[PDB]
């Protein structure tokens, strides 16, 4: 699997990105840049300013009809109407699929960056506190015997090797404190906007409902409520349009250069080749980390070969201390077992898996949520407007 | 850190038996490896006979093999060279040497045979 | 994370099972046999009953009504229509995402047994080979060894050692090629039903257009054409209901317990322990390749050192078949890269995630999918009788 920009992207990350002063400013994603941020409130205002233009248009051509077909046109109004609350439920429902993928690959990013620091944590401690106790008991009883004091020597000297290999690796305490904090705001941020843009999907589909009603049949006094709440949504969709476009903007120069912004952001709470390890896995390169898990496994190898001479070179000699020497053995076992799942939490393809997948989630699915919520807009204003400046249409007598 | 102290060389006679314990103080013998080795006065140092680690097996030269057994005693921390059917040209200075890092070949023991 | 029972497939699951002949069946996922054909065949024939009762009684009203707020009730089943029209390409598109998920999930699936199986078979294969013609080599070169060639043995013996574990190691062909042909076979199936859903969709848009634009004005050969299509078009939306019907009891049958299910398949293409290690991931148990990447890691240690001691002390000896004693430490530095390589996909995370992805794909989504196709085909069902009841009285009035 691989990475590329989708047609879309390119297309939204081409479009222009000027400030207020309509000065040229680089695209690259930045939002602690103040200059990116007002060039994205600079198309808030455009939306802003071609709704203004909307109703504009709507009071002029109301009050022109006033002053000086229809009932298919409405009837076509109700449609389109309806067409957009389908296509915006579509839309919202991709944008809320891609926002919880994100959210998905990013616990799967914080559980395995976890994983390798308590295993991390778990066998630096094991290793020196508990090998160092043990190895103090068995100096203490293998005493005036030369080289069985020599060989604990040389695995407490193994052991030091070990700790130092292996607190050479990434320690992943800010980046799981950062990951959390990213998918709590996430979390919070989505249902809160799920939750508004299903109210607004459910008023519009009320409001269009019940004034069709209205024009149906019964009662006929419904329509200056309905003008009411279809002039109310229609500035709410206006304003929706505004914001899906500046996110999708904002989305799109991020999807256009992810790798960089990612490796141009973590640059020092994160080694950078650990970073371009994770982001682009180097199968035909070398993992950073071999050379600290090949010290890690020769190391281990090496207590192994001794510890297993001596049980079986020092049951005659001594007959005693083998009660905690097969204990060292299990110690050494157990953290084997370690080292197994450690090299197996580091290796590229688990963390880069999760970055692809939350990449393809946020930039495919949530920006094509983006516009097609956009298109809602869009198409919503102008059902809303034809409906508002369907006219008094003689006020049903 | 370690030490190599050799013991049992002497003047013998063709053809007899002599044990020679080339002592260990900070490798354990026969236990990550071991190894023998012998110089004449003018000549190059030459390998004679070995041990590895933990499976016991030992091979021998060929101009030496059949005659020379080369044990494990573990239980005073010593490996023994038992000579036997000695010839003139044994008589050599012989070493015992490691190579595994913690040092290396330590000092003679001057075995003659006339 | 482990696969959470869900609610929607107790549901379904819980439906009677009765075959042909009013038996109980078992209702336990068994492909290939006769029962669980026979209810599936049942649930067909039960909507196709119904499908038969509709057209009865539809013909039989409309019969009535000619011997014996009509064009709202038109309108208000065309409306039906257009939200049936708008759930199905809901449903479509979950039901394309589940299936496009499952075959990703098996893609990933096929990638890492791939990448196992070479690396196991280019392992041995550079082992058994390269390193035999170099020991080989250098032993004949090596001129009166000695000390050296019980060195030189034991690394043939610890290769062979390396190489017997390797060999334990599960070979994967069979499963990647069944693997690829479950892909092929639900990408070609899944394209055939999603174009044939989408044909379905478009023919319900154009006969709901033409009725709408029928109702206009009182049109006779337009309203004939229409109905004919519409009779037509009812029918193959209650087959669709049929055979999704059907689909999405198997699968939420399949649901209930998947584990059990892919466990009795895999009785002879893979044993049963790495199986029941990959579908669960004990994290605190053990796992059936620790002891085989333990004798590697350990055997290309030993190597290591032996290797190196033989090269820094030979160098001043022989100096001569140096390049041979290089190219074995380049061997065993690139066994060393491609075990750290392999003691990673042979975990249980890579499998588990992948397999977990294809259940939520094929039962969260995929079940959701057809349960919205099928009550798109429902609405569609209902929406064409509503409409056909409006037919006498859309004839002289
Ligand atoms: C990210 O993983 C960390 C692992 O540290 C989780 O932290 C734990 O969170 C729970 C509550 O959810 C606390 O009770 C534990 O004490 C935390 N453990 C530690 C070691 O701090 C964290 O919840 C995960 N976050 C997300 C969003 O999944
Ligand atoms: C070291 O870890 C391994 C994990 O398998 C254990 O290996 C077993 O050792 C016993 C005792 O020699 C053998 O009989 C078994 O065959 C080994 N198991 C396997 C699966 O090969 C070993 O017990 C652990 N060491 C300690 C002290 O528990
Ligand atoms: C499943 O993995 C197999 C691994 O063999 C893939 O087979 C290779 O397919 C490519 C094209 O995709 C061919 O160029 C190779 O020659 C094939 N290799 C062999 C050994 O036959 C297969 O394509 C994979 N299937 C999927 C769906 O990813
Ligand atoms: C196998 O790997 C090592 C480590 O990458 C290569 O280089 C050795 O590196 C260590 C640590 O710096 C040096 O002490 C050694 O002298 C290096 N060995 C050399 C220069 O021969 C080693 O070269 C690799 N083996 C081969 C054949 O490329
Ligand atoms: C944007 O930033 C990049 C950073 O490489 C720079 O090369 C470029 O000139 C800047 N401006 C534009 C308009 O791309
Ligand atoms: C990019 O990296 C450079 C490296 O010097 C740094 O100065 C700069 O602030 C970074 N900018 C962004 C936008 O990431
Ligand atoms: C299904 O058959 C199994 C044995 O194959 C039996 O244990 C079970 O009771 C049967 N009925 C069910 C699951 O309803
Ligand atoms: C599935 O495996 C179980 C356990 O081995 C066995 O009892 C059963 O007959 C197998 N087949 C079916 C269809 O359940």
């Amino acid at each position: 699997v691989d990475y590329i920009a989708p047609w879309w992207v390119v297309w939204l990350h081409s479009v222009p990105h000027v400030g207020l002063r309509l000065q040229p400013v680089n695209s690259t994603f930045s939002p602690g840049d103040e200059s990116y941020q007002e060039s994205l409130l600079f198309l808030g205002l455009v939306a802003a300013v071609c709704l203004g233009l909307n109703l504009i248009f709507l009071v002029a051509y109301l009050v022109c009809a006033c002053h000086c077909c229809i009932t298919w046109t409405a009837v076509v109004a109700g449609l389109i109407c309806c067409a957009a609350v389908g296509v915006g439920f579509y839309g919202n429902s991709e944008t809320n699929d891609g926002a919880y993928q994100l959210m998905y690959s990013l616990d799967d990013a914080n559980h395995t960056f976890s994983g390798i620091d308590a295993l991390v944590s778990g066998t630096t401690q094991k290793m020196k506190v508990d090998l160092e106790q043990h190895l103090a008991r068995l100096s203490e009883i293998f005493a005036a015997r030369g080289d069985y004091l020599q060989t604990l020597k040389f695995i407490q000297q193994m052991a030091g090797s070990v700790v130092v290999q292996l607190s050479g690796l990434p320690v992943w305490r800010e980046v799981t404190m950062e990951l959390t904090k990213l998918s709590d705001q996430t979390g919070y941020v989505e249902y809160y906007r799920w939750l508004s843009y299903l109210l607004l999907f459910i008023l519009d589909l009320v409001i269009c409902l019940i004034a069709c009603l209205g024009l149906a049949k019964r009662s006929k006094c419904l329509l200056a409520s309905m003008l009411c709440c279809g002039a109310l949504s229609l500035l709410l969709s206006w304003a929706s349009l505004a914001a899906d476009g500046s996110a999708a903007v904002a989305t799109s120069d991020f999807c256009v250069a992810p790798d960089t912004f990612i490796l141009n952001v973590t640059e020092g709470q994160i080694s950078t080749e650990v970073t371009r390890y994770y982001l682009y896995c180097s199968q035909s390169g070398s993992s950073p980390f071999q050379q600290t898990l090949t010290t890690f496994q020769r190391a281990l190898t090496t207590m192994q070969i001794q510890v297993a001479g001596l049980l079986q070179f020092a049951v005659p000699l001594f007959s005693t201390a083998e009660e905690d020497l097969l204990a060292i053995q299990l110690l050494l076992n157990s953290s084997e077992s370690s080292l197994h799942q450690l090299t197996a939490m580091v290796d590229c393809r688990g963390l880069h898996k999760d970055y692809l997948d939350a990449l393809a989630g946020i930039c495919y699915d949530g920006l094509q949520g983006l516009l097609y919520l956009g298109l809602f807009s869009f198409l919503a204003a102008l059902a809303f407007s034809t409906m508002i400046c369907a006219g008094p249409r003689a006020w049903k007598h | 850190q370690v030490q190599l102290v050799e013991s049992g060389g002497g003047l013998v006679q063709a053809g007899g038996s002599l044990r020679l314990s080339c002592t260990a103080s900070g490798f354990p013998v026969a236990f990550a490896q071991m190894k023998w080795y012998r110089q004449a006065p003018g000549k190059e140092r030459e390998w004679v006979a070995a041990i590895w680690s933990m499976g016991n097996e030992t091979t021998y030269a060929d101009s030496v093999k059949g005659r020379f057994t080369i044990s494990r005693d573990n239980a005073k921390n010593t490996v023994y060279l038992q000579m036997n059917s000695l010839k003139p040209e044994d008589t050599a200075v012989y070493y015992c040497a490691v190579e595994v890092g913690y040092g290396y070949h330590g000092q003679g023991t001057q075995v003659t045979v006339s």
